[PDB]
């Protein structure tokens, strides 16, 4: 989608905030926030590029100027009540209680082994998209390509600064998960990665850097050759 | 920034507050979401994950030539051989600072970071200001936000983890440290340095 | 500049809010907002392409979520600043001032009858832009045109969906003052300028729909043949 | 749209009163705004300049081809024909509905709108739902918001007023009108029509 949450290039965001250190969680809620992903994972609300459009889904106003945990509540959220576990309706009157009894307990609940196993591995054995898939690649290095003026309305990793813009190929990776499928809930449907160089002045016009380059990373649909 | 439409930030701290909470005790009832599986996830990334672990690699292979082919060419595979690895670095691809050129790292559409070499994420770099500029102004940034200056002649490559490819910089070696030893050697290499943001500390 | 407010295209902004009528102004402190455009005008805050910057350099949340008044009240600001007229200290005093004593009395002033005949001048004989020039206009009726992929950090009306497309030379309307110089205090400059036809498949791609054009006014500057 | 960071809409208006009224102070003493400067061109658009105006317009282009033939050549020379004209209308570029063409018009950069014949926009125009979406998805956004279906095989021009090229949508007569007086058929013709979000009204 076109959302505005596809920053890149955006003027007028203004200097970055920068403190000279910081915890790696600012509050409680936000370890809570961040462990609710392999929470909600595992449980089938979401997979990864799911999540990511979940969040791009987000009041532009309100992702702009929110803690960044605070979009990860959002998509949560969101997948639940679009898979139906999660009651909207409960989940504001549990709201309104917890704003009017902030020290009210949790629920009784039981620990589980296996969520603890399912945490450590992931994190030490990751979550590998890598897959193989039947046909070769369509391009290589040395390619000159154009990026797809495609502008679907689901989630799509097709940053709106490189549509149209053209770029040489750089490097194959093999293929991955492709996500206008599966942010989309349509499956894996993995295809062949790229990584393609775009010139400053090809992005940017006269104003870009003359000495400068970005390297993005394309499916293999996001491009063809010039 | 001034938005005049918007709550103190002690109001939206007390509001998400109670968000949260009423999110985490309907995941608690479904069975899913346990207080030992969130303090487990905050253990991990304040103590056991972080960017300690980035510079392991990088004096690595400032000592270590071999070392430095193989993490240039694959490196998940090279890390792995200090036993680092997982989720988000799956695919990690290291790309080296030179007299030549000097690579910055940046999840435009996101915050996608490669989190087993440097743990999460500061803030910055996963808010709009940076995320925005760094592809369209990358030296004017370098040298308004971190004081470092690019100079015209010097090629600026940034990379934009729009895949799940992770990205990291292998900073060039500080001048003055002939013969130091990794520990020596670690102690110059910093996470900003790693991003692209800042070379690695002087002296 | 690559503003937020550059709004055609983006996705996710949400359903339009329709009352099924309303008043012309909704509070006393609009009408204000609105006369304070002719006020600020004459007095040589801004000219109109100026005007408009000082709005698009706003908190892009700000902007996307504020009434539209307070824009004008934004670009007032930035402008009576940029130029020395209003002193920011002196204006946040009287801001206070008027949270604590909202029905405290504006200051005693004499009404000028030069101000109201420069409104009514403005209002029924227009500010017209149209400008001779020099030369002839560069490109005609049928022309198959790209329009330009520069990304000035000033002011200009260039909006990002239209730029590297292809469209059509619809009709060529005269010259008329060119917003990349008037709007950043660089004088009108005035170019020719021409509407173009871009259908919906050139700008949005297969997602377009199949059976419609956008038609967008481009000075001579934004266009050259393909 | 929710947004948690968002003061209540009645903390906006009192802010933004003392806002106002603190500028307004400070353009009063400078000596170039006055009361009787903001009561003025607060009468002219409640009260003299708005769509009637428009309306006139269309329905005497309706009953007279060679105004019609005028009015689309040359849209503010055509309408001084009738006594109007002036800011924000300098330049009018009047666009004709028919059975094969339906226009809309739109300003995606801000607000930029016939002043002369419409008098200010209502609200929803200058906002950044109509703005964003009217230039990509028209005609689902007309089914939607207007309840107006233009079928498929019907062209919708959208018109970006990115310059001071000001355009305005002539709409087809409804059927049923035939011989109707000039001031019968003005009753027919809406701001909404002019702007191309719904069809003059029906019967
Ligand atoms: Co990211
Ligand atoms: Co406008």
């Amino acid at each position: 989608m076109n959302g505005v949450y596809d920053v890149g290039g955006t003027d007028g965001l203004g200097p970055i905030n920068r403190p000279a250190d910081e915890p790696v969680f600012r509050a409680e809620w936000e370890k809570v926030a961040f462990a609710m992903f392999p929470a909600t994972f595992r449980a089938g609300f979401m997979g990864l590029d799911e999540f990511r459009f979940g969040i791009e889904q987000m009041n532009p106003a309100e992702y702009l100027e929110s803690p960044y945990y605070w979009h990860w509540i959002r998509t949560y959220i969101h997948h639940g009540v679009r898979t139906g576990k999660i009651d909207l309706e409960e989940l504001e009157r549990r709201t309104q209680y917890y704003r009017e009894n902030p020290d009210a307990p949790l629920p009784e609940h039981e620990q589980k082994p296996e969520l603890i196993e399912f945490v450590n591995q992931a994190v030490y054995g990751g979550l590998p998209a890598s897959r193989e898939v039947d046909r070769p690649p369509k391009f290589k290095e040395g390619d000159v390509v154009r990026f797809s003026t495609a502008s679907p309305k689901g989630h799509a990793r097709r940053a709106r600064y490189v549509r149209g813009k053209t770029g040489t190929v750089v490097k194959h990776h093999g293929a991955y998960i492709y996500p206008d499928t599966a942010g989309n809930g349509l499956g894996e449907c993995p295809e062949h990665l790229y990584t393609v160089r775009f010139t400053a002045q090809e992005l940017w016009g006269p104003e870009g850097d003359p000495n400068s380059s970005v390297y993005y990373d394309c499916w293999e649909p996001y491009i063809e050759l010039v | 920034t001034e938005n005049i439409l918007r709550k103190s930030d002690e109001e939206i701290q007390k509001e998400i507050t109670a968000r949260v909470k009423a999110l985490e005790s309907m995941l608690i009832e479904q069975g899913i979401l346990t207080t030992s599986m969130i303090d487990r996830m905050a253990e991990i990334y304040e103590n056991e994950v972080g960017p300690h672990l980035g510079a392991k690699v990088v004096v690595k292979a400032w000592t270590d030539p071999e070392f430095k082919k193989r993490l240039l060419a694959d490196g998940t595979e090279a890390c792995k051989e200090l036993g680092i690895g997982g989720l988000q670095g799956e695919d990690m691809m290291w790309v080296e600072n030179t007299d030549e050129v000097h690579h910055v790292v940046v999840c435009t559409l996101c915050s996608c970071y490669p989190r087993p070499v440097l743990g999460l994420p500061p803030n910055w770099f996963k808010e709009p200001q940076y995320r925005s500029r760094v592809v369209r102004e990358p030296r004017q940034l370098l040298k308004e936000e971190f004081g470092f200056e690019v100079p015209p002649s010097k090629e600026i490559k940034v990379w934009d983890s729009s895949s799940e490819m992770r990205f990291v910089v292998l900073p060039q070696r500080p001048a003055g440290t002939d013969g130091w030893s990794e520990e020596e050697l670690a102690t110059l290499v910093t996470r900003e340095s790693m991003i692209g943001v800042e070379p690695a500390k002087a002296v």
